[PDB]
C-alpha cells in the first residue's frame, strides 16, 4: 500500500513566527490535502488541493509542494494555531494517512500557581484518600511534582493529568492525586506537594495538616 | 476508473443544457421571431460556455488503463473541444451574421416586377417555378432574381462568416475551417484502421474519377432531351443552362424525369400523380414511412414526434425553416421539419429524416458524448438506404400507389434515381471544394463568382444564364450554405449508401440486381443495421462501416453496380449526341 | 447548512457487534462519498472504509466490518459484526469527493462492566498566600465508560473552567479531576456546584 510520513514528527514554535511542516510521501506526487486538528475536536480541512486554502481558512495558511514532499506554512503563527496536523492522500485505492505532526505554541516562561486540596468528606467515609494538587496556568508543560508526607518522599500510588495549550496563553493546567488508604491516611499530618520548573527562582510547596 | 463520477455530472447537466440550447433552435425554425431569436442566441452561448469548461476540466484528467471503456470513450470525447474559441464580440457577430443568413434565406422575399409589392417566397413559390414549369422566360425570371435581391445581401454575411469560421478552426487547432468539417471523418490512435483530415480529398477525388463515365453519358442525355423542350435556348455541345436542371440551384435532376422519361407509355413510376389522386395528407406519407421501418424490425415513431413537429407548412404568417429537418433534441424528444409536399420527391424524403430519428433512437442507448452518430456520411446513409428499398417498382406496388403489373420498366425506373442520385455526386464535389477553397485562402474575394462559374462549367457542365458580377453570392443562395452546414457529406453518403444496400441485400436473401432490392419484412437486414445503428460514435466509422460491409473505407464499386444496366443503355442511346462539354458554351 | 450527525453504542463486550450510524443533510447525499474513520486515543487517523455504491475497507477492518447507505434517509451505517479491544477508538463519519465532519462517537472494547462515578468535592483550607486567585473542584472516581459530562453552577461557569483527561487506575476503572479558578474574594460568598453526567451509567450528580 501507499504510506507517507511527516518529517517533523513533532514542533515546537514560537507566537508570529514563519513555521513549517513537512510530509514525505513513499511513491507519488499527486494533489495533497492538509487538515488540522484541534485537540479534543474534529480534524478540520485546511488546504483542499495544494495551495488552495480551504473556505474559512485564512490567508495566514499557505500551502505549497512537489515530488513527494509537500509542505505547509504559516505566515504569522497564532496562539490559537496549536493543533496537529495530518495529511490526506486522494489518490490510489488504499487510502491512508501519516505520521501525525503536533504543533505546540512557545511563550514567555511561566510558573504556576500552585494549589493542594484535601480528600473530601464522603471518601474518608469511603475508605480511600485521593490528595491532590493543581498546576494552574503555566509553560512549558515540564515540570515534576512530588508528594511529600510527613516530609517523606511518595513513590508510586501517584498519577497526573496534562490540559491541552488553553489556546488564548498557550499555557497548561497539570493535576496530581496521591491515592491512599484511609489507614494511611489517618497515620499521618503534615501533606505537602512541591514542585519544580523553569518559571520558579526555587521549588515551591503547598501543603494542609490533617 | 475515479472520474466516472465526474461525467455522470457533466451528462446530467450536458442534458439538460444540450435539451435547452437544442428547443430554443427548434423554437426558431418552427417560429422566427424574436422570442426565439434572444432564447436561440442565450442557450447556445450558455451550452457553448458549458462545453469549454467541461473540456477544460477533462483536461485535467488524463486518460490511461481505464478498463470500463466507456469511461474512456467519453474522455477521449470531451478531449475534442473547443478552447477559447471567441471574444464576446465576435461571438455575437457571428450569432447576429447566422440569425441573419438563416432568416434571409428563409424569409426572403422576391418581388414580381410588374407590381413592386406583390412577393413570393422560396418555398414554395418561387421553387413551383422551378421545379414545374416549363417556361423558360418564367423559369429564368424565379432563378435569377433570388440571387440577386437575396443572393445579393447574403454575400457580405457570408464574407465575415468566412473570416470568423476561419479564425475559429485554428484557435481549436486546425487548418482551416473546411478542415475542422473534414476532421469529422478522423480515426487517430488506433493501430489497424485510421484516417487522417486530408485523406478525405484524396479519397473524394480518386472515387470521384470512376463516376465521369457515367455522368458524362447522364449529362449528354439530359442536354439532347432538354434541346426538345427547351428548343432554341440549349447548345448540343455546351453546359446546360442552371435554371433549366429541376431546382434552384442545379442539383437535383429529379424533376426532368418529367421530360427525359427513357419509355414514356409504361405505367408512371413516379407516383405523385397516385398520391395526390388518392389524397394522401402529410402524416400518411409519414406513417408510410413509419411503416417501413417495422417491416425493417424497427419501433414506432414517439408520441412526442407526432405532436410536436410541424410537417406541413404553417400559415403565410408564421414564418419558417422549411427545408428537411430531424432533430434529436436529447432526453427521448424528436422531431422533423418536413413542411410537406404531396409527391414522390417528400414522399421519399420522408424516409430519409425519418432515417435520422431511427438512427438517433439507436444510438440513445449509449453515453451523451457518443450520440452522434459515426460520422456525417453514416446519418445520412440511414436515411437513403431506406428510401432507395422504398422506391422500388415492387415496393411502390405493394404500397397501393402502382396497381398491379421489364427491361424497358427497370430502364425507366434507374433512370429517375440517376437523375436524383447521380446528379449531385459533381454538384456536391464543386459545392464543397469551392468553400475549401475560399477557407484555405485560395480564391480571394475578387474571384469568388469568378471561381463559381469556371467550376459550374468545368466540372458541372452548368453555366450562367446572365454572367454575374462579384456582387452577387450564387453558393450562398443554396439552404446548406446560407444556414451553416456541409456539403461534402452527401458525396461521401452516395457511396455508403450503394455499400451497406449491398450487405443488407444478402441478409434480406435478394438474389439478384441490387437495382430490385429492397428490404422489407426481414428481421436479418434489421438486425443488421440496427446492431451498427447504436454505436454512434462507440467505434470509429472506418469499423462501424467494416461491421456491416466488407470495407474500410468508402468506395465507389457498388454504386456503379446499381446504375451498369442505365450506363450500357445510355452508351446506346447518346452516339447520337456529343457527350462532353465546351467549357465556354454561355447563352449570353 | 452542511452537517453530519453521528451516534451509536459507547461500551460494547470483545467479540460483540455494533452499528453506528450518521445523517447527513445540506446537500445531495448521493453526490458524495460516504467515510468511515478511526482514532484510536493514543493514534494517528485511519481509513476506516469507502462507498460510491462501491464499498471498500482498509485492510484491518474488512474481516470485521461492513459499511452500508440508505440513500432515502440519507445516512451512512458502520456495523461492526466481530469486535476486538483493538477496535476501541472514535469514530468519525465525513463527506469525500471527486470535507465535513461529525463529531465522532467513542466506542470502547473492554469486557469490565459500567460502574458510575462518585463524585468527591475539593477545597483548600484558607491560605491567603493563595490569594490573587483560588482554586475550587470536584473528583470523579472509578467509571469505566469514558463518556463524562462535567458542567458547573448548571452550566453557567465556563470562564475560569478547566476539566482534565481522564486516567486509567489499577483497578481498571477511569477517573479525572475539575477546576473553576474564581477571586479568592468570592469562596465563601458565591456558590460553585460541580454538576456530573455520567451517560452509560445513568449516573447525575450535583454537589459543592
Ligand atoms: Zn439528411
Amino acid at each position: 500500500d501507499i504510506q507517507m510520513t511527516q518529517s517533523p514528527s513533532s514542533l515546537s514554535a514560537s507566537v508570529g513566527d514563519r513555521v513549517t511542516i513537512t510530509c514525505r510521501a513513499s511513491s507519488s506526487v499527486r494533489y495533497m490535502h492538509w487538515y488540522q486538528q484541534k485537540p479534543g475536536k474534529a480534524p478540520k480541512l485546511l488546504i483542499y488541493d495544494t495551495s488552495k486554502l480551504a473556505s474559512g481558512v485564512p490567508s495566514r495558511f499557505s500551502g505549497s509542494g512537489s515530488g513527494t514532499d509537500y509542505t505547509l506554512t504559516i505566515s504569522s503563527l497564532q496562539p490559537e494555531d496549536f493543533a496537529t496536523y495530518y495529511c490526506q492522500q486522494w489518490s490510489y485505492n488504499p487510502l491512508t494517512f501519516g505520521q501525525g505532526t503536533k504543533l505546540e505554541i512557545k511563550r514567555t516562561v511561566a510558573a504556576p500557581s500552585v494549589f493542594i486540596f484535601p480528600p473530601s468528606d464522603e471518601q474518608l467515609k469511603s475508605g480511600t484518600a485521593s490528595v491532590v494538587c493543581l498546576l494552574n496556568n503555566f509553560y512549558p508543560r515540564e515540570a515534576k511534582v512530588q508528594w511529600k508526607v510527613d516530609n517523606a518522599l511518595q513513590s508510586g500510588n501517584s498519577q497526573e493529568s496534562v490540559t491541552e495549550q488553553d489556546s488564548k496563553d498557550s499555557t497548561y493546567s497539570l493535576s496530581s492525586t496521591l491515592t491512599l488508604s484511609k489507614a494511611d491516611y489517618e497515620k499521618h499530618k503534615v501533606y505537602a506537594c512541591e514542585v519544580t520548573h523553569q518559571g520558579l527562582s526555587s521549588p515551591v510547596t503547598k501543603s494542609f495538616n490533617r | 476508473e475515479q472520474a466516472k463520477t465526474f461525467l455522470d455530472k457533466f451528462n446530467h447537466e450536458a442534458e439538460d443544457l444540450f435539451y435547452q440550447s437544442s428547443l430554443a433552435s427548434w423554437n426558431y425554425n418552427t417560429n422566427i421571431t424574436e422570442e426565439n431569436v434572444q432564447n436561440m442566441n442565450n442557450a447556445g452561448d450558455k451550452w457553448s460556455a458549458f462545453l469549454k469548461e467541461q473540456s477544460t476540466l477533462a483536461q485535467m484528467y488524463p486518460l490511461q488503463e481505464i478498463q470500463n471503456l466507456t469511461v474512456k470513450l467519453q474522455l477521449q470525447a470531451l478531449q475534442q473541444n473547443g478552447s477559447s474559441v471567441l471574444s464576446e464580440d465576435k461571438s455575437k457577430r457571428l450569432n447576429t451574421i447566422l440569425n441573419t443568413m438563416s432568416t434571409i434565406y428563409s424569409t426572403g422575399k422576391v418581388c414580381n416586377p410588374d407590381n413592386p409589392q406583390e412577393c413570393l417566397l422560396l418555398e414554395p413559390g418561387l421553387n413551383e417555378i422551378m421545379a414545374n414549369s416549363l417556361d423558360y422566360n418564367e423559369r429564368l425570371w424565379a432563378w435569377e432574381s433570388w440571387r440577386s435581391e437575396v443572393g445579393k445581401q447574403l454575400r457580405p454575411l457570408y464574407e465575415e462568416y468566412v473570416v470568423l469560421k476561419n479564425e475559429m478552426a485554428r484557435a481549436n487547432h486546425y487548418e482551416d475551417y473546411g478542415d475542422y468539417w473534414r476532421g469529422d471523418y478522423e480515426v487517430n490512435g488506433v493501430d489497424g484502421y485510421d484516417y487522417s483530415r486530408g485523406q478525405l480529398i484524396e479519397d473524394v477525388e480518386h472515387t470521384f474519377e470512376e463516376i465521369k463515365p457515367l455522368y458524362e453519358h447522364l449529362h449528354a442525355y439530359v442536354r439532347a432531351k432538354l434541346m426538345n423542350a427547351y428548343p432554341s435556348y440549349i447548345s448540343p455541345i455546351g453546359c446546360l443552362p442552371a435554371h433549366l436542371l429541376g431546382d434552384m440551384w442545379g442539383r437535383f435532376w429529379t424533376n426532368l424525369y418529367s421530360l427525359t422519361v427513357p419509355f414514356g407509355q409504361k405505367p408512371n413510376i413516379d407516383v405523385t400523380d397516385a398520391m395526390v389522386d388518392q389524397a394522401w395528407d402529410a402524416q400518411r406519407i409519414f406513417k408510410e414511412a413509419e411503416k417501413f421501418f417495422v417491416s425493417v424490425g424497427l419501433p414506432n415513431m414517439t408520441q412526442g414526434f407526432w405532436e410536436n413537429s410541424m410537417l406541413t407548412d404553417p400559415g403565410n404568417v408564421q414564418k419558417a425553416v422549411c427545408h428537411p429537418t430531424a432533430w434529436d433534441l436529447g432526453k427521448g424528444d424528436f422531431r422533423i421539419l418536413m413542411c410537406t409536399k404531396v409527391t414522390m420527391d417528400d414522399f421519399l424524403t420522408a424516409h430519409h429524416e425519418m432515417g435520422h430519428i431511427q438512427y438517433d433512437m439507436a444510438y440513445a442507448a449509449q453515453p451523451f458524448l457518443l450520440r452522434n452518430g459515426a460520422n456525417e456520411g453514416f446519418h445520412e446513409a440511414v436515411g437513403e438506404i431506406m428510401s432507395l428499398s422504398a422506391a422500388t417498382p415492387k415496393h411502390l406496388k405493394s404500397i397501393g400507389l402502382l396497381s398491379p403489373d421489364d427491361n424497358e420498366t427497370e430502364i425507366n425506373f434507374l433512370l429517375k434515381q440517376a437523375l436524383t442520385i447521380v446528379g449531385t455526386l459533381p454538384f456536391t464535389y464543386m459545392l464543397e471544394k469551392w468553400r475549401w477553397m475560399v477557407f484555405k485562402g485560395e480564391i480571394p474575394k475578387d474571384q469568388w463568382m469568378k471561381k463559381w462559374w469556371e467550376m459550374k462549367r468545368e466540372i458541372v457542365g452548368v453555366v450562367e444564364p446572365v454572367p454575374h458580377d462579384e456582387t452577387y453570392c450564387d453558393p450562398a443562395s443554396l439552404f446548406h450554405v446560407s444556414n451553416d452546414y456541409s456539403f461534402i457529406r452527401y458525396y461521401t453518403r452516395t457511396l455508403y449508401q450503394f455499400q451497406f444496400q449491398e450487405a443488407l441485400c444478402q441478409a434480406a436473401k435478394h438474389e439478384g440486381p441490387l437495382h430490385k432490392c429492397d428490404i422489407s419484412n426481414s428481421t436479418e437486414a434489421g438486425q443488421k443495421l440496427f446492431n451498427m445503428l447504436r454505436l454512434g460514435k462507440s467505434e470509429p466509422w472506418t469499423l462501424a462501416l467494416e461491421n456491416v460491409v466488407g470495407a474500410k473505407n468508402m468506395n465507389v464499386r457498388p454504386l456503379l453496380n446499381y446504375f451498369e444496366p442505365l450506363f450500357t443503355w445510355l452508351k446506346d442511346q447518346n452516339k447520337n449526341s456529343f457527350v462532353g462539354w465546351s467549357t465556354d458554351w454561355s447563352p449570353y | 447548512e452542511v452537517q453530519l450527525v453521528e451516534s451509536g453504542g459507547g461500551l460494547v463486550q470483545p467479540g460483540g457487534s455494533l452499528r453506528l450510524s450518521c445523517a447527513a443533510s445540506g446537500f445531495t447525499f448521493i453526490d458524495y462519498y460516504m467515510n468511515w474513520v478511526r482514532q484510536a486515543p493514543g493514534k494517528g487517523l485511519e481509513w476506516v472504509g469507502f462507498i460510491r455504491y462501491t464499498t471498500e475497507y482498509s485492510t484491518s477492518v474488512k474481516g470485521r466490518f461492513t459499511i452500508s447507505r440508505d440513500n432515502s434517509k440519507n445516512t451512512l451505517y458502520l456495523q461492526m459484526n466481530s469486535l476486538r479491544a483493538e477496535d476501541t477508538a472514535v469514530y468519525y463519519c465525513a463527506r469525500h469527493m471527486y470535507d465535513f465532519w461529525g463529531q465522532g462517537t467513542l466506542v470502547t472494547v473492554s469486557s469490565a462492566s459500567t460502574k458510575g462515578p462518585s463524585v468527591f468535592p475539593l477545597a483548600p483550607c484558607s491560605r491567603s498566600t493563595s490569594e490573587s486567585t483560588a482554586a475550587l473542584g470536584c473528583l470523579v472516581k472509578d467509571y469505566f465508560p469514558e463518556p463524562v459530562t462535567v458542567s458547573w453552577n448548571s452550566g453557567a461557569l465556563t470562564s475560569g473552567v478547566h476539566t482534565f483527561p481522564a486516567v486509567l487506575q489499577s483497578s481498571g476503572l477511569y477517573s479525572l479531576s475539575s477546576v473553576v479558578t474564581v477571586p479568592s474574594s468570592s469562596l465563601g460568598t458565591k456558590t460553585y456546584t460541580c454538576n456530573v453526567d455520567h451517560k452509560p451509567s445513568n449516573t447525575k450528580v450535583d454537589k459543592r
